[PDB]
């Protein structure tokens, strides 16, 4: 199959200038679980 | 899509005859369907399960009898449109009466 | 080696659709959790599509 | 290497748009100068 | 139109035309089915053909005409040209032998009238599996796969009726498939009611205790989801990768597996296999690791096995 | 009946009565009445586009105005098929092509968590429906059951081809948001056609203040 790691993808999202580390943080936090 | 591709190619107003038959169990005739209805063979035309069941099963019918009444089971051969079968058992479907499940012999 | 000056879109006969394909997707089996590897004849088969 | 960069080959966008159209039952061929079949998937 | 009520007025309309009389009409059909059962068997002797071959020629002539060619053992045969050869070789068997046919026809046709009338049962069985992991139409069709699979087996001879005999098989094909097609991975038959059982203590502790306490199951998030200020990004867009080749997989298990069986067979098979297959084949345990010895000698021989297996003096 | 003595006149289906030793004949005949896409595949095979053009030429000009409008619009598609188009039988599928796997992948995210292209669950749904249809034909075909399953099959083809055209199919009872179909990927915000024109990120590049 195929692997991946979210910590590096999140830092890339934070660098990309989409939203602030607040919104991306809420995103990763909903990503974690419910 | 906006201009029916099949519904403009095949002949069906392009809109409902399609929606009606692909998704549901409604039906169009293809090829010779000889049997009767208010007309002969409907080469291209649509119908319901109601009038399709009157062309595959026929015209059966059920008429309940409270436990103890029985009028004309001995007339297990013949019946007309709107005939009496018991005190409160009319029969508008026109056909042949038939014994279903006896009790007293 | 040869140049591509034209593109045409047509409708594809199911006999075509079978030609482009390499084998049939048999089972609704993506991959199992135990081994991260393609299941029996699933959507991610290697014989059908190629090596991951 | 020290070489010059070659362009394609075929482009990624072109092969993908074929097979991705091909996912729906659309026969998209590529043609030569005279109408003729051209295989764009590099053997 | 919307297909929520259409299967309902499709069911409840011939189930309204045939709501089976619980004894007269129900037992009549089950008899004819078994009438057709043995009549086909007796026709298999007179003609020398497969029984399920014969039942299937009956099915084709009852429904008028279909292309449903499948048989166990035989997958196919010339359908529209040969079924009528079969029907005319049946026209030759005399008065003694054609009545088996007449009964076999009436029996399999009643089999359909049986099913078609008992589908409102399936409606109210699958109704207690609403939020389980399958759409309500997948559920009824898995339920209709069970009520069909209950018609092969029912024995009217024992007086218990079919309304309660089929609830089992229907609820057996539903719980068959919910354990299969609900999540992406083919989930264990076990973990269904292990996940379902914590979900019914979580709602019996969160009712009161207010705490989220101490002491292989999660749900997929799709690939495309607008992140950020509900913008145009899709979530696959921000995933870079770890590596392409994925080495130490095939070249490792190839050594890994073969060098296992080497030492695994060089000591006693009663020794090495107790754990080869306990820790490696299905589950785990050691309260019942024992094929019939004390819970103390298995721990004894287990450990002592590995030790001479680890290093030989 | 009796080997030749009796012969039923009316059209119908046969009942064999074993008690009163009679045969009933209830009104029906082979009524070749079909439902769903299987019917329409035939109606396209059985079609003379040459004749339909010559036909439509006449409903075009000779019937007065306010009627030929639909004839023209109907003539365009027939005349489109007759040109370098194809035969319309193709417009219904009996073979569904599967997109290659790496264009709609499945991955393993935080050690034990996955991410899924919605196409993959739409493709699994159809493998589900199609396989159950197969097994329901082998294990006896009570019609209204086989018809539900075929309905489910068309619904799941319409699903992975194009959602939102009939009400959208959802993933679970939490992300009630349409699964991304083969139609979504060829249009919309990024899609396939537009994104190439719209502009991509670029390796050998930078910013700074000037």
């Amino acid at each position: 199959m195929r692997t991946v790691s979210v910590e590096a993808i999140v830092e890339a999202l934070v660098a990309e200038g989409a939203l602030r580390p607040e919104e991306i943080a809420d995103f990763v936090e909903r990503i974690t679980t419910l | 899509d906006v201009p029916s591709k099949i519904g403009t190619l095949l002949d069906l107003s392009a809109t409902e005859l399609e929606q009606v038959l692909y998704f549901s169990k409604y039906i169009v005739l293809d090829p010779k369907g000889a049997i009767l209805n208010g007309v002969p063979v409907e080469k291209r035309q649509l119908l319901t399960d109601e009038e399709y069941r009157e062309l595959r099963y026929g015209k059966q019918e059920t008429y309940p009898l409270p436990p103890g009444v029985d009028a004309l089971v001995k007339d297990g051969e013949e019946v007309v449109k709107g005939q009496e079968l018991a005190p409160g058992v009319v029969s508008r479907l026109d056909g042949v009466a038939l014994y279903r499940f006896p009790r007293r012999v | 080696k040869k140049e591509v000056r034209k593109v045409r879109i047509a409708l594809a006969s199911p006999e075509k659709i079978r030609s482009w394909s390499y084998g049939e997707v048999e089972k609704p089996e993506t991959i199992n959790y135990r081994t991260l590897k393609p299941e029996r004849d699933g959507l991610f088969d290697e014989r059908i599509f190629g090596p991951i | 290497k020290g070489e010059d960069v070659p362009e394609p080959s075929v482009p990624e966008s072109f092969r993908v748009l074929v097979k991705e159209l091909q996912a729906l039952a659309l026969d998209v061929q590529t043609l030569d100068e005279k109408d003729n079949p051209v295989d764009i998937f590099e053997g | 139109k919307i297909s929520t009520s259409d299967p309902v007025r499709q069911y409840l309309h011939e189930i309204g035309q045939v709501p089976l009389l619980t004894l007269e009409e129900e037992v009549e059909l089950a008899r004819k089915v078994e009438e057709g059962m043995e009549a086909i068997k007796k026709l298999s002797e007179i003609t020398g053909l497969d029984p399920d071959l014969i039942r299937e020629v009956v099915r084709a002539k009852i429904l008028g005409s279909a292309r449903v060619r499948h048989i166990p053992g035989l997958k196919e045969t010339l359908d529209p040209k040969t079924v009528e050869e079969i029907d005319q070789k049946l026209k030759s068997l005399p008065k003694e032998h054609k009545r088996y046919l007449h009964i076999a026809r009436e029996g399999e046709a009643a089999r359909q009238h049986l099913i078609e009338a008992n589908l409102r049962l399936v409606v109210s069985i699958a109704k207690k599996y609403t939020g389980r992991g399958l759409s309500f139409l997948d559920l009824i069709q898995e339920g209709n796969q069970g009520l069909i699979r209950a018609v092969e087996k029912f024995e009217y001879k024992r007086r218990f009726k079919f309304s309660t005999y089929a609830t089992w098989w229907i609820r057996q094909a539903i719980n068959r498939a919910i354990a299969d097609q609900a999540r992406t991975i083919r989930i264990p038959v076990h973990m269904v009611e292990t996940i379902n059982k914590l979900s019914r203590t979580a709602r019996q502790l969160q009712q009161e205790l207010g705490r989220e306490p101490t002491y292989i199951a999660q749900e997929p998030v799709s690939l495309e989801t607008p992140i950020g200020d509900e913008k145009d990004s899709f979530y696959g867009d921000f995933i870079p990768d770890e590596h392409l080749p994925s080495p130490v997989d095939a070249a490792t298990q190839s050594l890994l597996s073969e060098e296992l069986e080497k030492a695994l067979s060089k000591l006693s098979e009663r020794e090495a296999m107790v754990l080869k297959l306990r820790k490696g084949l299905i589950d785990g345990e050691e309260v019942g690791a024992f094929f019939g010895v004390t819970r103390e000698r298995i721990r004894q021989i287990e450990n002592k096995a590995l030790r001479k297996l680890k290093y030989h003096e | 009946a009796d080997g030749g003595k009796v012969k039923s006149d009316v059209y119908g289906r046969v009942e064999v009565d074993l008690v009163r030793n009679v045969v009933r004949v209830v009104e029906s005949y082979d009524i070749d009445a079909r439902m769903g896409a299987e019917a329409i595949q035939q109606l396209l095979k059985e079609l003379d586009l040459e004749a339909l053009e010559k036909e439509l030429l006449e409903e075009m000009k000779h019937p007065s105005r306010a009627r030929r409008a639909k004839a023209r619009k109907r003539l365009e598609v027939v005349r489109a098929f007759l040109d370098s188009g194809n035969r319309p039988e193709w417009m219904i599928l009996e073979a569904v092509p599967v997109l290659p796997p790496d264009l709609r992948p499945m991955v393993q995210v935080d050690g034990g968590r996955f991410a899924t292209s919605d196409l993959n669950d739409l493709y699994r749904r159809l493998i589900n429906r199609n396989n159950r249809l197969k097994k329901l034909l082998a294990q006896g075909a009570p019609e209204i059951i086989i018809r539900n399953e075929k309905r489910m099959l068309q619904e799941a083809v319409d699903a992975l081809l194009d959602n939102g055209r009939r009400g959208a199919p959802v993933t679970n009872p939490g992300s009630d948001r349409p699964l991304r179909s083969l139609t979504d990927i060829l249009s919309g915000k990024q899609g396939r056609f537009r994104q190439n024109l719209l502009g991509k990120r670029v390796d050998y590049s930078g910013r700074s203040v000037i």
